[PDB]
Protein backbone atom coordinates (compact mmCIF):
# COMPACT_ATOMS: atom_id res chain seq x y z
CA UNK A 1 0.00 0.00 0.00
CA UNK A 2 3.05 2.14 0.65
CA UNK A 3 4.15 4.80 0.04
CA UNK A 4 0.44 6.93 -0.23
CA UNK A 5 -0.30 4.64 2.58
CA UNK A 6 2.73 6.50 4.46
CA UNK A 7 4.10 3.57 5.69
CA UNK A 8 7.61 3.86 4.60
CA UNK A 9 9.12 6.95 3.53
CA UNK A 10 10.14 7.07 -0.48
CA UNK A 11 11.88 10.26 -0.39
CA UNK A 12 12.25 10.65 -4.63
CA UNK A 13 16.38 11.51 -4.80
CA UNK A 14 19.09 12.14 -5.58
CA UNK A 15 18.71 11.11 -9.50
CA UNK A 16 17.09 7.53 -7.96
CA UNK A 17 14.23 6.92 -5.57
CA UNK A 18 14.61 5.16 -2.43
CA UNK A 19 12.29 3.25 -0.43
CA UNK A 20 13.56 3.06 3.12
CA UNK A 21 11.56 0.80 5.24
CA UNK A 22 14.31 -0.02 7.60
CA UNK A 23 13.54 -0.66 11.21
CA UNK A 24 9.66 -0.39 10.41
CA UNK A 25 9.72 -3.87 11.63
CA UNK A 26 7.89 -6.58 8.67
CA UNK A 27 7.71 -9.66 9.06
CA UNK A 28 6.05 -10.19 5.88
CA UNK A 29 5.89 -8.33 1.86
CA UNK A 30 3.35 -10.35 0.41
CA UNK A 31 0.43 -8.07 2.07
CA UNK A 32 2.13 -4.70 0.40
CA UNK A 33 2.63 -3.15 -2.93
CA UNK A 34 5.36 -0.77 -4.69
CA UNK A 35 4.56 1.91 -7.40
CA UNK A 36 3.79 0.78 -11.07
CA UNK A 37 6.18 3.54 -12.92
CA UNK A 38 9.09 4.32 -10.64
CA UNK A 39 12.20 1.71 -10.39
CA UNK A 40 14.02 2.04 -6.81
CA UNK A 41 15.84 0.64 -4.65
CA UNK A 42 14.35 -0.85 -1.45
CA UNK A 43 15.72 -0.78 2.20
CA UNK A 44 14.53 -3.24 4.39
CA UNK A 45 17.12 -3.04 6.76
CA UNK A 46 15.97 -3.75 10.87
CA UNK A 47 12.79 -4.91 10.06
CA UNK A 48 13.08 -8.49 11.51
CA UNK A 49 12.21 -10.56 8.44
CA UNK A 50 13.06 -13.71 9.87
CA UNK A 51 12.40 -16.22 6.70
CA UNK A 52 11.52 -15.87 3.16
CA UNK A 53 8.65 -17.29 1.41
CA UNK A 54 8.03 -18.42 -2.17
CA UNK A 55 6.69 -15.36 -3.77
CA UNK A 56 7.56 -12.58 -1.53
CA UNK A 57 8.69 -9.00 -3.06
CA UNK A 58 6.01 -10.34 -6.30
CA UNK A 59 4.47 -6.26 -5.86
CA UNK A 60 8.54 -5.18 -5.86
CA UNK A 61 9.36 -6.43 -9.26
CA UNK A 62 9.74 -3.12 -10.18
CA UNK A 63 13.23 -3.03 -7.21
CA UNK A 64 16.33 -1.85 -9.00
CA UNK A 65 18.39 -3.57 -5.76
CA UNK A 66 16.96 -4.96 -2.57
CA UNK A 67 19.09 -4.13 0.82
CA UNK A 68 18.00 -6.73 3.67
CA UNK A 69 20.79 -6.94 6.23
CA UNK A 70 20.55 -7.24 10.23
CA UNK A 71 17.07 -9.24 9.92
CA UNK A 72 17.97 -11.99 11.91
CA UNK A 73 17.23 -14.05 8.24
CA UNK A 74 17.52 -17.65 8.38
CA UNK A 75 15.42 -19.40 6.30
CA UNK A 76 14.80 -18.89 2.42
CA UNK A 77 12.80 -20.50 0.83
CA UNK A 78 13.57 -21.33 -3.17
CA UNK A 79 11.16 -19.08 -5.19
CA UNK A 80 11.63 -16.13 -1.91
CA UNK A 81 13.21 -13.98 -4.62
CA UNK A 82 11.02 -14.73 -7.60
CA UNK A 83 10.10 -11.87 -9.64
CA UNK A 84 12.99 -9.82 -9.59
CA UNK A 85 14.48 -9.83 -12.91
CA UNK A 86 15.34 -6.42 -12.31
CA UNK A 87 17.45 -6.24 -9.52
CA UNK A 88 21.10 -5.76 -9.42
CA UNK A 89 22.66 -5.78 -5.74
CA UNK A 90 20.98 -8.00 -3.22
CA UNK A 91 22.59 -7.43 0.59
CA UNK A 92 21.43 -9.66 2.41
CA UNK A 93 24.71 -9.97 4.96
CA UNK A 94 24.56 -9.50 8.83
CA UNK A 95 22.09 -12.44 9.46
CA UNK A 96 21.98 -16.18 10.40
CA UNK A 97 21.24 -18.08 6.79
CA UNK A 98 23.69 -21.63 6.99
CA UNK A 99 23.99 -22.41 3.47
CA UNK A 100 23.28 -21.68 0.05
CA UNK A 101 21.07 -23.89 -1.96
CA UNK A 102 20.42 -24.63 -5.53
CA UNK A 103 17.27 -22.89 -6.10
CA UNK A 104 18.02 -20.33 -3.50
CA UNK A 105 18.74 -17.20 -5.55
CA UNK A 106 15.45 -18.12 -7.95
CA UNK A 107 14.35 -14.45 -9.31
CA UNK A 108 17.19 -12.52 -9.18
CA UNK A 109 18.37 -13.04 -13.29
CA UNK A 110 20.07 -9.73 -13.76
CA UNK A 111 21.76 -9.79 -10.10
CA UNK A 112 25.40 -8.41 -10.58
CA UNK A 113 26.21 -8.04 -6.43
CA UNK A 114 25.72 -10.37 -3.69
CA UNK A 115 26.76 -9.71 -0.17
CA UNK A 116 26.31 -12.56 2.36
CA UNK A 117 29.06 -11.53 5.23
CA UNK A 118 28.26 -12.61 8.31
CA UNK A 119 26.31 -15.13 8.47
CA UNK A 120 27.98 -18.59 9.57
CA UNK A 121 27.55 -19.78 6.27
CA UNK A 122 29.00 -23.41 5.51
CA UNK A 123 27.85 -25.37 2.75
CA UNK A 124 26.91 -23.97 -0.62
CA UNK A 125 25.31 -25.94 -3.26
CA UNK A 126 27.34 -26.23 -6.53
CA UNK A 127 24.87 -25.20 -8.57
CA UNK A 128 23.66 -22.13 -6.65
CA UNK A 129 24.78 -19.60 -8.38
CA UNK A 130 24.74 -21.22 -11.50
CA UNK A 131 22.15 -18.81 -13.01
CA UNK A 132 23.53 -15.69 -11.25
CA UNK A 133 25.04 -15.22 -15.13
CA UNK A 134 25.79 -11.44 -14.53
CA UNK A 135 27.69 -11.82 -10.63
CA UNK A 136 30.24 -9.53 -10.58
CA UNK A 137 30.69 -9.05 -7.09
CA UNK A 138 30.31 -11.88 -4.88
CA UNK A 139 31.34 -10.96 -1.04
CA UNK A 140 31.38 -14.12 1.42
CA UNK A 141 33.41 -12.55 4.52
CA UNK A 142 33.40 -14.12 7.87
CA UNK A 143 31.66 -17.28 7.33
CA UNK A 144 32.66 -20.65 7.95
CA UNK A 145 33.04 -21.74 4.52
CA UNK A 146 34.93 -25.12 4.72
CA UNK A 147 35.32 -25.68 1.04
CA UNK A 148 34.16 -24.01 -2.93
CA UNK A 149 32.14 -26.92 -4.35
CA UNK A 150 33.79 -28.04 -7.80
CA UNK A 151 31.42 -26.34 -10.32
CA UNK A 152 30.14 -23.14 -7.97
CA UNK A 153 31.52 -20.52 -10.64
CA UNK A 154 30.82 -22.42 -14.08
CA UNK A 155 29.63 -19.36 -16.15
CA UNK A 156 29.59 -16.57 -13.20
CA UNK A 157 31.65 -13.55 -14.58
CA UNK A 158 33.03 -13.03 -10.70
CA UNK A 159 35.22 -10.24 -10.48
CA UNK A 160 35.55 -9.37 -6.46
CA UNK A 161 35.47 -12.47 -4.61
CA UNK A 162 35.94 -11.66 -1.02
CA UNK A 163 36.56 -14.52 1.10
CA UNK A 164 38.24 -13.24 4.56
CA UNK A 165 37.59 -14.86 7.52
CA UNK A 166 36.65 -18.21 6.87
CA UNK A 167 37.23 -21.77 7.78
CA UNK A 168 39.34 -22.40 4.35
CA UNK A 169 41.92 -24.91 4.16
CA UNK A 170 42.59 -25.49 0.88
CA UNK A 171 41.62 -23.91 -2.87
CA UNK A 172 41.88 -26.36 -5.83
CA UNK A 173 43.05 -25.08 -9.41
CA UNK A 174 40.90 -28.38 -11.14
CA UNK A 175 37.45 -26.46 -11.92
CA UNK A 176 36.98 -23.63 -8.99
CA UNK A 177 40.48 -21.70 -9.61
CA UNK A 178 40.50 -22.12 -13.23
CA UNK A 179 36.89 -21.14 -14.25
CA UNK A 180 37.32 -17.46 -12.81
CA UNK A 181 39.86 -15.90 -14.70
CA UNK A 182 38.45 -12.73 -14.80
CA UNK A 183 39.07 -11.83 -11.27
CA UNK A 184 40.58 -8.10 -10.80
CA UNK A 185 39.95 -8.49 -6.41
CA UNK A 186 40.49 -11.33 -4.30
CA UNK A 187 40.34 -11.32 -0.72
CA UNK A 188 41.51 -14.78 1.30
CA UNK A 189 43.11 -12.82 4.20
CA UNK A 190 42.14 -14.80 7.86
CA UNK A 191 41.86 -18.55 6.59
CA UNK A 192 43.64 -21.60 8.09
CA UNK A 193 45.39 -22.19 5.24
CA UNK A 194 46.66 -25.75 5.12
CA UNK A 195 50.10 -25.22 2.86
CA UNK A 196 50.12 -29.10 1.33
CA UNK A 197 50.78 -30.75 -1.86
CA UNK A 198 47.12 -29.37 -2.32
CA UNK A 199 47.88 -25.39 -1.97
CA UNK A 200 50.20 -25.44 -4.74
CA UNK A 201 47.47 -25.15 -7.12
CA UNK A 202 46.62 -21.86 -5.11
CA UNK A 203 50.39 -20.58 -5.24
CA UNK A 204 51.39 -21.19 -8.72
CA UNK A 205 47.58 -19.76 -9.51
CA UNK A 206 48.64 -16.31 -7.22
CA UNK A 207 51.91 -16.38 -10.09
CA UNK A 208 49.56 -16.12 -12.80
CA UNK A 209 47.20 -13.99 -11.51
CA UNK A 210 46.94 -9.86 -12.49
CA UNK A 211 49.71 -7.81 -10.41
CA UNK A 212 47.81 -6.66 -7.27
CA UNK A 213 44.82 -8.34 -8.05
CA UNK A 214 45.20 -10.37 -4.98
CA UNK A 215 44.06 -8.25 -1.87
CA UNK A 216 45.98 -9.07 1.61
CA UNK A 217 47.82 -12.00 2.40
CA UNK A 218 47.80 -15.82 2.39
CA UNK A 219 49.41 -16.99 5.47
CA UNK A 220 49.84 -20.78 6.00
CA UNK A 221 48.46 -21.51 9.40
CA UNK A 222 49.00 -25.21 8.50
CA UNK A 223 51.68 -27.23 9.08
CA UNK A 224 53.75 -26.01 12.32
CA UNK A 225 56.64 -26.67 10.28
CA UNK A 226 55.26 -23.92 8.04
CA UNK A 227 52.70 -21.82 10.31
CA UNK A 228 53.18 -17.93 9.86
CA UNK A 229 55.16 -18.32 6.49
CA UNK A 230 53.77 -16.02 3.11
CA UNK A 231 52.80 -18.38 0.43
CA UNK A 232 54.16 -15.61 -1.64
CA UNK A 233 57.61 -17.02 -0.47
CA UNK A 234 57.21 -20.79 0.31
CA UNK A 235 59.53 -23.05 -1.41
CA UNK A 236 57.56 -25.85 -3.51
CA UNK A 237 59.19 -28.27 -1.52
CA UNK A 238 57.87 -27.23 1.52
CA UNK A 239 54.61 -27.46 0.50
CA UNK A 240 55.09 -30.99 -1.16
CA UNK A 241 58.17 -32.64 -0.20
CA UNK B 1 16.48 39.73 -15.65
CA UNK B 2 19.54 38.45 -16.99
CA UNK B 3 21.09 36.99 -20.63
CA UNK B 4 22.63 33.24 -20.98
CA UNK B 5 26.25 32.70 -20.58
CA UNK B 6 28.19 30.02 -21.66
CA UNK B 7 30.17 28.94 -18.85
CA UNK B 8 31.68 25.86 -20.62
CA UNK B 9 31.64 25.43 -24.36
CA UNK B 10 32.16 21.93 -26.74
CA UNK B 11 35.45 21.36 -28.61
CA UNK B 12 36.13 20.01 -31.72
CA UNK B 13 36.46 16.39 -31.49
CA UNK B 14 38.40 13.11 -33.42
CA UNK B 15 37.27 9.87 -32.78
CA UNK B 16 37.31 6.06 -33.92
CA UNK B 17 34.86 4.08 -34.92
CA UNK B 18 33.01 2.31 -32.59
CA UNK B 19 34.21 4.86 -29.92
CA UNK B 20 32.88 7.18 -27.66
CA UNK B 21 32.46 11.12 -28.27
CA UNK B 22 31.26 13.23 -25.74
CA UNK B 23 30.28 17.04 -25.73
CA UNK B 24 30.37 19.45 -22.98
CA UNK B 25 28.05 22.62 -23.09
CA UNK B 26 27.05 24.16 -19.84
CA UNK B 27 25.50 28.06 -19.57
CA UNK B 28 24.37 30.15 -16.72
CA UNK B 29 21.12 32.79 -16.63
CA UNK B 30 18.05 33.75 -15.31
CA UNK B 31 16.01 32.00 -16.01
CA UNK B 32 18.08 28.84 -16.54
CA UNK B 33 19.64 28.16 -19.41
CA UNK B 34 18.00 25.38 -21.63
CA UNK B 35 20.36 23.11 -23.69
CA UNK B 36 19.57 22.09 -26.90
CA UNK B 37 22.06 19.65 -29.45
CA UNK B 38 21.16 20.12 -32.93
CA UNK B 39 23.25 18.29 -35.62
CA UNK B 40 23.65 20.76 -39.06
CA UNK B 41 19.87 22.45 -37.77
CA UNK B 42 17.58 20.25 -35.94
CA UNK B 43 17.85 17.94 -33.06
CA UNK B 44 19.79 14.74 -33.24
CA UNK B 45 17.64 11.75 -33.11
CA UNK B 46 18.25 7.89 -32.87
CA UNK B 47 19.46 5.17 -31.29
CA UNK B 48 22.90 5.83 -30.90
CA UNK B 49 23.15 9.19 -28.98
CA UNK B 50 22.65 10.45 -25.34
CA UNK B 51 21.92 13.67 -23.79
CA UNK B 52 22.99 13.57 -19.92
CA UNK B 53 22.42 16.80 -17.96
CA UNK B 54 24.61 18.22 -15.09
CA UNK B 55 22.70 17.79 -11.93
CA UNK B 56 22.85 21.64 -11.82
CA UNK B 57 21.34 21.84 -15.09
CA UNK B 58 23.89 24.62 -15.67
CA UNK B 59 24.08 22.28 -19.06
CA UNK B 60 24.49 18.47 -20.22
CA UNK B 61 26.56 16.66 -22.33
CA UNK B 62 26.08 14.89 -26.20
CA UNK B 63 27.35 11.44 -25.53
CA UNK B 64 27.30 9.57 -28.94
CA UNK B 65 28.45 5.36 -28.86
CA UNK B 66 29.31 3.64 -30.44
CA UNK B 67 30.77 6.13 -32.91
CA UNK B 68 29.83 5.39 -37.27
CA UNK B 69 31.58 6.80 -39.95
CA UNK B 70 30.97 8.91 -42.16
CA UNK B 71 27.44 8.80 -40.10
CA UNK B 72 28.84 10.42 -37.34
CA UNK B 73 30.51 13.44 -38.60
CA UNK B 74 30.32 16.10 -38.54
CA UNK B 75 29.40 19.56 -36.61
CA UNK B 76 27.03 20.25 -34.03
CA UNK B 77 25.21 23.11 -32.35
CA UNK B 78 24.87 23.52 -28.84
CA UNK B 79 22.09 26.57 -28.22
CA UNK B 80 21.37 27.75 -24.68
CA UNK B 81 17.72 29.97 -24.29
CA UNK B 82 15.82 31.63 -21.74
CA UNK B 83 12.91 34.01 -22.18
CA UNK B 84 15.31 36.87 -21.81
CA UNK B 85 17.60 35.32 -24.89
CA UNK B 86 19.47 32.85 -26.58
CA UNK B 87 22.78 32.12 -27.61
CA UNK B 88 25.09 29.52 -29.58
CA UNK B 89 28.21 27.68 -30.10
CA UNK B 90 29.20 25.43 -32.84
CA UNK B 91 31.84 22.25 -32.56
CA UNK B 92 32.99 20.02 -35.20
CA UNK B 93 32.95 16.00 -35.21
CA UNK B 94 35.05 13.66 -37.09
CA UNK B 95 35.29 9.82 -37.03
CA UNK B 96 37.99 8.34 -38.51
CA UNK B 97 37.29 4.26 -39.21
CA UNK B 98 40.44 1.44 -38.24
CA UNK B 99 42.87 1.95 -41.40
CA UNK B 100 42.94 6.04 -40.69
CA UNK B 101 44.40 5.50 -37.38
CA UNK B 102 47.58 7.79 -37.58
CA UNK B 103 50.96 6.41 -35.52
CA UNK B 104 50.72 7.93 -31.83
CA UNK B 105 47.20 8.11 -31.97
CA UNK B 106 46.11 7.86 -28.00
CA UNK B 107 45.57 4.50 -26.37
CA UNK B 108 45.02 3.30 -23.18
CA UNK B 109 47.88 0.39 -22.36
CA UNK B 110 45.95 -0.15 -19.02
CA UNK B 111 42.30 1.40 -18.36
CA UNK B 112 40.19 1.42 -14.60
CA UNK B 113 38.99 -1.76 -13.42
CA UNK B 114 35.83 -3.24 -11.18
CA UNK B 115 36.59 -1.97 -7.78
CA UNK B 116 34.60 -2.14 -4.28
CA UNK B 117 36.05 -0.06 -1.74
CA UNK B 118 35.07 0.11 2.04
CA UNK B 119 33.40 3.34 2.91
CA UNK B 120 34.87 6.33 3.87
CA UNK B 121 38.58 4.75 2.34
CA UNK B 122 40.17 5.60 -0.49
CA UNK B 123 39.70 4.25 -4.04
CA UNK B 124 42.04 5.22 -6.60
CA UNK B 125 41.00 4.12 -10.35
CA UNK B 126 44.06 3.32 -12.44
CA UNK B 127 44.50 4.55 -16.47
CA UNK B 128 47.90 4.43 -18.42
CA UNK B 129 48.10 6.36 -21.75
CA UNK B 130 50.82 6.60 -25.05
CA UNK B 131 50.14 8.63 -27.97
CA UNK B 132 51.89 11.51 -29.97
CA UNK B 133 52.52 14.03 -28.55
CA UNK B 134 51.85 12.61 -25.21
CA UNK B 135 47.90 12.21 -24.21
CA UNK B 136 46.20 14.30 -21.70
CA UNK B 137 44.25 12.18 -19.58
CA UNK B 138 40.67 13.29 -18.30
CA UNK B 139 37.59 11.02 -16.51
CA UNK B 140 33.94 10.53 -16.99
CA UNK B 141 31.58 9.32 -14.01
CA UNK B 142 28.50 7.98 -15.83
CA UNK B 143 28.48 9.93 -19.18
CA UNK B 144 29.91 13.00 -16.85
CA UNK B 145 32.90 14.60 -16.98
CA UNK B 146 34.81 14.24 -13.34
CA UNK B 147 35.84 17.91 -11.73
CA UNK B 148 39.06 17.36 -10.53
CA UNK B 149 39.80 20.85 -10.60
CA UNK B 150 42.67 22.49 -8.90
CA UNK B 151 40.27 23.78 -5.81
CA UNK B 152 41.11 21.58 -2.40
CA UNK B 153 39.26 18.40 -2.91
CA UNK B 154 38.79 14.68 -2.33
CA UNK B 155 38.77 13.77 -6.05
CA UNK B 156 42.55 14.44 -6.91
CA UNK B 157 43.92 13.29 -10.72
CA UNK B 158 46.69 11.75 -10.23
CA UNK B 159 49.73 12.93 -11.34
CA UNK B 160 51.19 9.58 -11.17
CA UNK B 161 54.47 10.75 -13.17
CA UNK B 162 56.62 7.31 -14.57
CA UNK B 163 59.38 8.57 -16.35
CA UNK B 164 61.08 8.05 -19.84
CA UNK B 165 59.71 5.61 -22.48
CA UNK B 166 56.75 4.76 -20.16
CA UNK B 167 52.82 5.74 -20.67
CA UNK B 168 51.42 8.60 -19.07
CA UNK B 169 49.41 7.70 -15.99
CA UNK B 170 46.87 10.13 -14.53
CA UNK B 171 44.87 7.99 -12.12
CA UNK B 172 41.66 9.11 -10.25
CA UNK B 173 42.31 9.39 -6.40
CA UNK B 174 39.31 9.41 -3.96
CA UNK B 175 39.51 9.96 -0.91
CA UNK B 176 36.76 9.39 1.93
CA UNK B 177 34.17 6.90 -0.18
CA UNK B 178 31.02 7.48 -0.22
CA UNK B 179 27.77 6.39 -1.80
CA UNK B 180 27.88 8.84 -4.89
CA UNK B 181 31.44 8.53 -5.75
CA UNK B 182 30.29 4.46 -6.88
CA UNK B 183 28.98 4.71 -10.20
CA UNK B 184 30.85 3.40 -14.01
CA UNK B 185 33.88 5.39 -14.50
CA UNK B 186 35.63 5.73 -17.87
CA UNK B 187 39.07 6.94 -18.98
CA UNK B 188 40.20 9.35 -22.03
CA UNK B 189 43.34 10.30 -23.53
CA UNK B 190 43.39 13.09 -25.60
CA UNK B 191 46.16 14.77 -27.94
CA UNK B 192 46.18 16.07 -31.40
CA UNK B 193 45.40 13.41 -33.34
CA UNK B 194 41.93 12.46 -31.66
CA UNK B 195 40.81 10.67 -28.29
CA UNK B 196 40.75 7.24 -26.96
CA UNK B 197 38.52 5.62 -24.10
CA UNK B 198 39.15 2.87 -21.84
CA UNK B 199 36.50 0.02 -20.84
CA UNK B 200 34.00 1.23 -18.50
CA UNK B 201 34.95 0.54 -14.94
CA UNK B 202 31.98 0.31 -11.97
CA UNK B 203 33.15 1.59 -8.53
CA UNK B 204 30.90 0.14 -5.78
CA UNK B 205 31.01 1.21 -2.52
CA UNK B 206 30.63 -1.30 0.91
CA UNK B 207 30.62 -0.92 4.54
CA UNK B 208 33.30 -1.37 6.54
CA UNK B 209 34.33 -5.12 7.32
CA UNK B 210 34.08 -5.20 11.62
CA UNK B 211 37.26 -6.77 12.56
CA UNK B 212 37.49 -8.06 15.94
CA UNK B 213 40.86 -6.87 17.58
CA UNK B 214 42.95 -8.81 19.47
CA UNK B 215 46.16 -8.33 21.77
CA UNK B 216 49.55 -10.16 20.42
CA UNK B 217 49.97 -13.90 21.57
CA UNK B 218 53.14 -16.69 20.69
CA UNK B 219 51.93 -19.09 18.76
CA UNK B 220 55.04 -20.33 18.76
CA UNK B 221 57.27 -19.40 21.15
CA UNK B 222 61.15 -18.81 21.10
CA UNK B 223 62.58 -22.70 22.70
CA UNK B 224 65.17 -22.99 24.27
CA UNK B 225 68.38 -25.15 22.93
CA UNK B 226 71.56 -26.83 23.96
CA UNK B 227 74.30 -26.97 21.37
CA UNK B 228 77.89 -28.31 21.33
CA UNK B 229 80.01 -24.51 21.13
CA UNK B 230 80.30 -22.92 17.68
CA UNK B 231 77.13 -25.16 16.51
CA UNK B 232 74.29 -23.41 14.92
CA UNK B 233 70.62 -22.95 16.21
CA UNK B 234 67.30 -21.02 14.17
CA UNK B 235 64.99 -20.43 16.58
CA UNK B 236 61.26 -19.85 15.69
CA UNK B 237 59.46 -17.39 17.11
CA UNK B 238 55.88 -16.85 15.87
CA UNK B 239 53.10 -14.76 17.21
CA UNK B 240 49.22 -13.66 16.12
CA UNK B 241 46.46 -11.16 16.81
CA UNK B 242 44.52 -8.45 14.87
CA UNK B 243 46.35 -6.79 13.53
CA UNK B 244 49.23 -9.15 13.38
CA UNK B 245 51.96 -7.68 15.18
CA UNK B 246 55.78 -7.37 14.39
CA UNK B 247 58.28 -9.91 15.56
CA UNK B 248 61.52 -8.55 16.57
CA UNK B 249 65.15 -9.97 18.31
CA UNK B 250 66.55 -8.70 20.74
CA UNK B 251 70.21 -9.40 22.92
CA UNK B 252 69.31 -7.85 26.00
CA UNK B 253 68.03 -4.25 25.42
CA UNK B 254 70.06 -4.34 21.86
CA UNK B 255 68.09 -4.57 18.83
CA UNK B 256 69.40 -7.51 16.14
CA UNK B 257 66.19 -7.08 13.78
CA UNK B 258 66.22 -3.54 11.78
CA UNK B 259 63.05 -1.51 11.85
CA UNK B 260 63.19 -0.94 8.10
CA UNK B 261 62.31 -4.80 7.21
CA UNK B 262 60.50 -5.53 10.28
CA UNK B 263 58.36 -8.81 9.55
CA UNK B 264 54.92 -9.03 10.53
CA UNK B 265 53.68 -12.32 11.96
CA UNK B 266 56.95 -14.64 12.09
CA UNK B 267 60.79 -14.31 12.91
CA UNK B 268 63.17 -16.67 13.19
CA UNK B 269 66.76 -15.92 14.39
CA UNK B 270 69.76 -17.01 12.93
CA UNK B 271 72.21 -17.62 15.57
CA UNK B 272 76.05 -19.23 13.85
CA UNK B 273 79.12 -19.95 15.56
CA UNK B 274 78.22 -19.49 19.12
CA UNK B 275 80.56 -20.41 21.97
CA UNK B 276 78.71 -18.17 24.21
CA UNK B 277 75.54 -19.09 26.63
CA UNK B 278 73.10 -15.83 26.74
CA UNK B 279 69.88 -15.63 26.40
CA UNK B 280 67.76 -14.36 23.42
CA UNK B 281 64.41 -12.42 23.64
CA UNK B 282 61.49 -12.19 21.03
CA UNK B 283 59.36 -9.58 21.09
CA UNK B 284 55.70 -9.52 19.13
CA UNK B 285 54.39 -5.57 18.95
CA UNK B 286 51.17 -4.38 17.69
CA UNK B 287 48.72 -1.14 18.39
CA UNK B 288 47.33 -3.42 21.44
CA UNK B 289 50.38 -3.86 23.21
CA UNK B 290 53.59 -5.60 23.37
CA UNK B 291 54.65 -8.79 24.63
CA UNK B 292 58.45 -11.16 24.99
CA UNK B 293 59.32 -14.49 25.39
CA UNK B 294 62.41 -15.72 26.56
CA UNK B 295 64.93 -18.34 24.49
CA UNK B 296 67.42 -19.82 26.51
CA UNK B 297 70.68 -20.90 24.45
CA UNK B 298 73.11 -22.83 26.82
CA UNK B 299 76.75 -24.54 25.79
CA UNK B 300 77.52 -28.12 25.65
C1 LIG C 1 55.50 -9.66 -1.96
O1 LIG C 1 54.22 -9.22 -2.30
C2 LIG C 1 54.01 -7.91 -2.84
C3 LIG C 1 53.58 -8.11 -4.27
O2 LIG C 1 52.17 -8.04 -4.38
C4 LIG C 1 55.18 -6.96 -2.63
O3 LIG C 1 55.20 -6.53 -1.26
C5 LIG C 1 56.50 -7.61 -3.05
O4 LIG C 1 56.84 -7.16 -4.35
C6 LIG C 1 56.48 -9.15 -2.99
N1 LIG C 1 57.83 -9.66 -2.68
C7 LIG C 1 58.43 -10.63 -3.38
C8 LIG C 1 57.67 -11.15 -4.60
O5 LIG C 1 59.54 -11.07 -3.05
C1 LIG D 1 69.31 -22.63 8.56
O1 LIG D 1 70.69 -22.90 8.28
C2 LIG D 1 70.70 -23.87 7.23
C3 LIG D 1 72.07 -24.48 7.17
O2 LIG D 1 72.04 -25.59 8.07
C4 LIG D 1 70.25 -23.21 5.95
O3 LIG D 1 70.47 -24.08 4.84
C5 LIG D 1 68.80 -22.77 6.09
O4 LIG D 1 68.44 -22.02 4.94
C6 LIG D 1 68.66 -21.93 7.35
N1 LIG D 1 67.26 -21.62 7.60
C7 LIG D 1 66.69 -20.45 7.26
C8 LIG D 1 67.54 -19.43 6.52
O5 LIG D 1 65.53 -20.21 7.50
C1 LIG E 1 68.54 -17.07 32.44
O1 LIG E 1 67.42 -17.18 33.34
C2 LIG E 1 67.65 -18.08 34.44
C3 LIG E 1 66.36 -18.16 35.23
O2 LIG E 1 65.56 -17.00 35.08
C4 LIG E 1 68.84 -17.59 35.28
O3 LIG E 1 69.11 -18.54 36.29
C5 LIG E 1 70.07 -17.42 34.40
O4 LIG E 1 71.12 -16.82 35.14
C6 LIG E 1 69.76 -16.53 33.20
N1 LIG E 1 70.92 -16.43 32.33
C7 LIG E 1 71.33 -15.28 31.77
C8 LIG E 1 70.51 -14.07 32.08
O5 LIG E 1 72.33 -15.23 31.06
Amino acid sequence: DVCKEKICSCNEIEGDLHVDCEKKGFTSLQRFTAPTSQFYHLFLHGNSLTRLFPNEFANFYNAVSLHMENNGLHEIVPGAFLGLQLVKRLHINNNKIKSFRKQTFLGLDDLEYLQADFNLLRDIDPGAFQDLNKLEVLILNDNLISTLPANVFQYVPITHLDLRGNRLKTLPYEEVLEQIPGIAEILLEDNPWDCTCDLLSLKEWLENIPKNALIGRVVCEAPTRLQGKDLNETTEQDLCP
Amino acid sequence: ETPPRFTRTPVDQTGVSGGVASFICQATGDPRPKIVWNKKGKKVSNQRFEVIEFDDGSGSVLRIQPLRTPRDEAIYECVASNNVGEISVSTRLTVLREDQIPRGFPTIDMGPQLKVVERTRTATMLCAASGNPDPEITWFKDFLPVDTSNNNGRIKQLRSESIGGTPIRGALQIEQSEESDQGKYECVATNSAGTRYSAPANLYVRELREVRRVPPRFSIPPTNHEIMPGGSVNITCVAVGSPMPYVKWMLGAEDLTPEDDMPIGRNVLELNDVRQSANYTCVAMSTLGVIEAIAQITVK
